[PDB]
């Protein structure tokens, strides 16, 4: 019974089965977006320089 | 390029009786098999069933070796007393089989370690093959006894005493239980009352899937020397879990949509291993994936990516590239009377991990309990053994347990 | 007159080269311009196949354009490597490389004035990488004053075929940094991503990837085979892209690349070729160039084009992205124009960029190498063959000081 | 037997729980800093042009 | 010369634009396969405003389709003139907003508009001297409202010195399809007041009454409404594509029609619009065109200008006409109905003429009136929004996704000051 209770509370704590992949894939996509944005900002600055 | 197969014992040649049936039914590609075989046993009953069977004319009469009387589930009897008169005749034939050959990849041996012939003269044959050739590979697909399903009583004595030589003689050793295969036929093949014949048919499927790279041209071929590097990270750690997919009936196969992604997954769940052990307790050291038939390299590439990103199973900290793929074009063949449906593509996975470290530990207690009271020891000692080799084989498995625990860390 | 002999090693090298000789033979065929410059690749092709597994050689004679090679040039072992660089470099090489050197010397002296040799191989396999590596070394000490090209694919953790890829890649690059004149780094990850994004294929088998690599190789040697408004042979590009003798690992891109659904919806102009050429998503290496700087860059153009457009466009791409180029070199871009396009197009282009973002891959492999080599996994299959411990330490040292000089110049 | 089955499931559930990715969050933080640096760099350059 | 890229958002935006490219291509003589078959040189000389020659007489439209559902995109390539768009211009999500403005502006927008902007950026640098941008969308939907809204804000931050049109249908209580229309309308307009250069207010009521009484149609499917809207949009840009006696570009109309920077919501009409029973019984003169033009029922918005006063008004005429008739007609319609026009601006009507009519008609017109009656619509939706917000109905998909309470209070405040400053300037 105690092990069953610990199982249920840990099961609720993981926040779902698919939760880990979504958070992992979301932060990875976020990495890509900042990289893309940084390139456009660099281009504007270098264009301003010329 | 050719590879010859040796079959020892009641279990060995019955596995071969199904394996060679598949080879003839499957077939210049034949050159690697056409047979280059040898059956050998101490009891003449099962060999002489082949001599009168449907494949009378197929096998050359001399090939089928047969002794006079059985070792009778006695490792010492089949290794010291009766082996000594038949093993010389067997290996002095296998030599001229190799002289017939020119580009020998290796030998592959089939034996069950529970018995006396499969275990005793198995190791004896292996020791003279290792001193005679040394470099040539000898793949041993052995059948270890299950934890809870069992047919004999003294098999712990045999399994420990056989393993002590299976370490340093064979190159690549694949475990196979009977309970795990029984569970496979019950779960996936939904056969509730299976016999030995069905087990041997799907064992042949695994063997065929790992030699099809030599026989037929694929997108990415893989020889027997390739497994030698890509799966054994240490000279004494070569014990491989096996799996296969899709093991599926004739009706379910059409209903389901077999593809590359899901069968790469299905070949990784412990519900489909050929050995009764849970790899969730262990960490994968290396994996090897043989793909047959309708496979493009992209989806196999995509499939290994999803496995690596999952967290239900873990790898050792040592291998970021913990895989070895292999693709062959010809699809797997079917046998009339067989239960496996025709599939466009199949996967045979051979891995290496630390879950195997559990089976040896499980084995130790059963052997330990019987040995402490000296049960059945008088049979083996009067055969020619002593108390020395019992205790020393015991401490060899103790070392192997510490070895797996050290490497797994 | 100026001559390029071909060497293909391993399964990867053989299948790439088979597609390569298809496209070159088709290129040389109406026009009399095709007949005047076939000595560079013909006498039968001036090629040498080399492997250890007969399936690849049989697979070569089976397919079309497989009956045009001279069977004497099928120099070939029988036992096989098994993805073991030590086997490909110490045991099996020791009896097949002597034979390859016989045939390569015969194919080299058959012509009058060699321009160089052209090797296509891999860096993960054993008989491709290791034997081709030893072959390169034997060639360098005999012919030092001739050009040398190596199109080598590098493994990625995302496309991880075998388990011992780092053990082979690290050792292979340890020889490339001293032997080859220059190399064009390739990989399967970028190739698969290119066929997804730009080419939009659903089933990209190796035939497509090998077709892409073949288009690059045909493009780099067009200046020798055809007249142009501005000619640049292999030696001319080498001196314009290599500022220091060990900094000769390049990244490649080919243009134009469009899906068959959009082939008729697009325009083909020099600005349009340059936008796709400098696109970071269009490199055939998994090294994002915007993670570093460009040392130099080169663009080889094919087709009747206005040279003014070429020079003003390259000046533009250097003025706009002014932070991505090296400072102590102004006008980092070398250009060339040839008047004959590849079959099926009007105007094509080939990009070769020597950037400092390539140090990511070399560092990216070393951590896998150091991971295995720390606790000696898979080491005995190399050690018990003839290699010792100091070889891996030497290979690791050269990887580390290599990424340092990119980091230094960056 | 049932206790061992339950225990394995708990260990699996604990493995799955999403864990903070240190090697990636710091990348995001560093990317934003360079982004903000370029914005201020850009405003000075625009001032220069006027 | 001067180039306008086209951006269509959501289902309403996509279908409006499909009929738009069909009508335009017919004007320039491009067949559905994308090749040139015209006769006059006047058609070939000004196709750079809307197309690009690809290879061998292949003219592709300079348009960008953008939404969140696959059904709309597939419905574009299925119909004729569906094979003319470049497939790379189909920037496209998969999940959907579900008429949730927050999902269109905070949840799903964050992963699509970057991709949309790459295609839009490519189409801006593909041309030399931009005249402006052209966005067709709705105000009651989610993927048209929120997605197009954030796109407009980002674009004005990138290219600020360029014109911008937004053709937008607005919701009304009688034609009420969605339930959260007020939440979408007031927040969407709150963004349009500070981002768009000028907006063109449309609504579905007026479209239904035009097809009832004027057109006298029996089964007016959405194809006819989109057919009507396309004629108006082609009229606003005929000056760039064809020479005339009095040209009027987009900048010329905006600087002339917008007296105060926040008051840039227009009412539109189109002439001639006649039924098949009366297409024979009519004449084609400038005064006949003018009265049917300034008619109250003929406005393409359901806001009667005769409830208020006109601030400014504009006329775009097409066809061989005499400029004296143009000027004297505007003077007469302002002198008789003198109270309906604002007083502290004399000559509140700007007029222009172009010498190329639409295909199939001898002479047409297009009216763009900036009246003060538009505040009715802002109040008509504002009270519905306040009625809902004072009990927090339908709020948890808004507040649970990223909005707070102050955003709705900001929306009401901006709503209330705009209707108050309309009231002052009238
Ligand atoms: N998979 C499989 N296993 C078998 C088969 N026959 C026997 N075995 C296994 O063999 C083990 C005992 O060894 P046997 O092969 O039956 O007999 P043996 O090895 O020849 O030894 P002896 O009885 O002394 O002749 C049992 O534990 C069985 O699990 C078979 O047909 N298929
Ligand atoms: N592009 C391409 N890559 C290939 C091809 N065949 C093999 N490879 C790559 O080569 C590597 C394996 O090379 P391998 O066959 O072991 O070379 P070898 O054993 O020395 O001949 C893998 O990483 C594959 O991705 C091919 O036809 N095309
Ligand atoms: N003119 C016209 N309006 C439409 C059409 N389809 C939908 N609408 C309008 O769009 C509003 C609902 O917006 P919706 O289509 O869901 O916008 P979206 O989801 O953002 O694309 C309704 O008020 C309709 O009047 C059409 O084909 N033509
Ligand atoms: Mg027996």
């Amino acid at each position: 019974s105690e092990m069953g209770s610990t199982l249920t509370t840990t099961r609720n704590n993981m926040g779902g089965i698919f939760s880990a992949k979504e958070q992992s894939t979301a932060v990875q996509k976020r990495i890509k977006l900042l990289e893309n944005r940084l390139e456009k900002a660099y281009v504007k600055y270098n264009q301003s320089i010329t | 390029r050719e590879v010859i197969s040796i079959h020892i014992g009641q279990a060995g040649i019955q596995v071969g009786n199904a394996c060679w049936e598949l080879y003839c039914l499957e077939h210049d590609a034949f050159n690697t098999f056409f047979p280059r075989c040898i059956f050998l046993d101490l009891e003449p009953t099962v060999v002489d069933e082949v001599r009168t069977g449907t494949y009378r004319q197929l096998f050359h009469p001399e090939q089928l070796i047969s002794g006079k009387e059985d070792a009778a589930n006695n490792f010492a009897r089949g290794h010291y007393t009766i082996g000594k008169e038949i093993v010389d005749l067997a290996l002095d034939r296998i030599r001229k089989l190799a002289d017939n050959c020119t580009g020998l990849q290796g030998f592959l041996v089939f034996n069950a370690v529970g018995g006396g012939t499969g275990s005793g003269l198995g190791s004896l044959l292996l020791e003279r093959l290792s001193v005679d050739y040394g470099k040539k590979s000898k793949l041993g697909f052995t059948v270890y006894p299950s934890p809870q399903v069992s047919t004999a009583v003294v098999e712990p004595y045999n399994s420990v005493l056989s393993t002590h030589s299976l370490l340093e003689h064979t190159d690549v050793a694949v475990m196979l239980d009977n309970e795990a295969i029984y569970d496979i036929c019950r779960r996936s093949l939904d056969i509730e009352r299976p016999t030995y014949t069905n087990l041997n048919r799907l064992i042949a499927q695994v063997i065929s899937s790992l030699t099809a790279s030599l026989r037929f041209d694929g997108a990415l071929n893989v020889d027997i020397t390739e497994f030698q590097t890509n799966l054994v990270p240490y000279p004494r750690i070569h014990f491989m879990l096996s799996s296969y997919a899709p093991i599926i009936s004739a009706e379910k196969a059409y209903h389901e949509q077999l593809s590359v992604a899901e069968i790469t997954n299905a070949a990784f769940e412990p519900a489909s291993m050929m050995v009764k052990c849970d790899p969730r307790h262990g960490k994968y050291m290396a994996c090897c994936l043989m793909y047959r038939g309708d496979v493009v390299p992209k989806d196999v590439n995509a499939s290994v990516a999803t496995i690596k990103t999952k967290r239900t199973i873990q790898f050792v900290d040592w291998c970021p590239t913990g895989f070895k793929c292999g693709i062959n074009y010809q699809p797997p063949t079917v046998v009339p009377g067989g239960d496996l449906a025709k599939v466009q593509r199949a996967v045979c996975m051979i891995s290496n991990s630390t879950a195997i470290g559990e089976i040896f530990s499980r084995l130790d207690h059963k052997f330990d309990l019987m040995y402490a009271k000296r049960a059945f020891v008088h049979w083996y000692v009067g055969e020619g053994m002593e108390e020395g080799e019992f205790s020393e084989a015991r401490e060899d498995l103790a070392a192997l347990e510490k070895d797996f625990e050290e490497v797994g860390a | 007159m100026r001559e390029i002999v071909h060497i293909q090693g391993g399964q990867c090298g053989n299948q790439i080269g088979a597609k390569f000789w298809e496209v070159v033979s088709d290129e040389h065929g109406d026009s009399d311009l095709q007949l005047e410059r076939i000595n560079v690749y013909f006498n039968v092709p001036r090629a040498i196949l080399m492997d250890l597994e007969p399936g690849t050689m049989d697979s070569v004679r089976s397919g079309p354009y497989g009956q045009i090679f001279r069977p004497d040039n099928f120099v070939f072992g029988q036992t096989g490597a098994g993805n073991n660089w030590a086997k490909g470099h110490y045991t099996e090489g020791a009896e097949l490389i002597d034979s390859v050197l016989d045939v390569v010397r015969k194919e080299a002296e058959s012509c009058d004035c060699l321009q160089g040799f052209q090797v296509c191989h891999s860096l993960g396999g054993g008989t491709g990488s290791g034997m081709g590596t030893l072959l390169i070394s034997k060639i360098r000490e005999e012919y030092p004053d001739r050009m040398m090209l190596t199109f080598s694919v590098v493994p990625s953790p995302k496309v991880s075929d075998t388990v011992v890829e780092p053990y082979n890649a690290t050792l292979s690059v340890h020889q490339l940094v001293e032997n080859a004149d220059e190399c064009m780094v390739l990989d399967n990850e970028a190739l698969y991503d290119i066929c997804f994004r730009t080419l939009k294929l659903t089933t990209p088998t190796f035939g497509d990837l090998n077709h892409l690599i073949s288009a690059v190789m045909s493009g780099i040697t067009c200046c020798l085979r055809f007249p142009g408004q501005l000619n640049a042979d292999l030696r001319k590009l080498a001196v314009n892209l290599i500022p220091f003798p060990r900094l000769h690992f390049f990244m490649v891109g080919f243009t134009p690349l469009t899906s068959r659904g959009s082939q008729q919806y697009r325009a083909l102009t020099v600005p349009e070729l340059t936008q796709q050429m400098w696109d970071a998503k269009n490199m055939m290496c998994a090294a994002d160039p915007r993670h570093g700087r460009y040392l130099t860059a080169s663009a080889l153009f094919r087709g009747r084009m206005s040279t003014k457009e070429v020079d003003e466009q390259m000046l533009n791409v250097q003025n706009k992205n002014s932070s991505y180029f090296v400072e102590w070199i102004p006008n980092n871009v070398k250009s060339s124009v040839c008047d004959i396009p590849p079959k099926g197009l009007k105007m094509s282009a080939t990009f070769i960029g020597n950037s400092t973002a390539i140090q990511e891959m070399f560092k990216r492999v070393s951590e896998q190498f150091t991971a295995m080599f720390r606790r000696k996994a898979f080491l005995h299959w190399y050690t018990g063959e003839g290699m010792d411990e100091m070889e891996f330490t030497e290979a690791e040292s050269n990887m580390n000081d290599l990424v340092s000089e990119y980091q230094q110049y960056q | 037997n049932v206790l061992n089955k339950q225990r394995d499931d708990t260990t699996d559930a604990s493995r799955l729980t999403p864990g903070e990715l240190s090697e990636e969050q710091a990348y995001i933080q560093q990317l934003q800093d360079e982004m903000k640096q370029i914005d201020e760099e850009l405003v000075e350059a625009e001032a220069k042009n006027r």
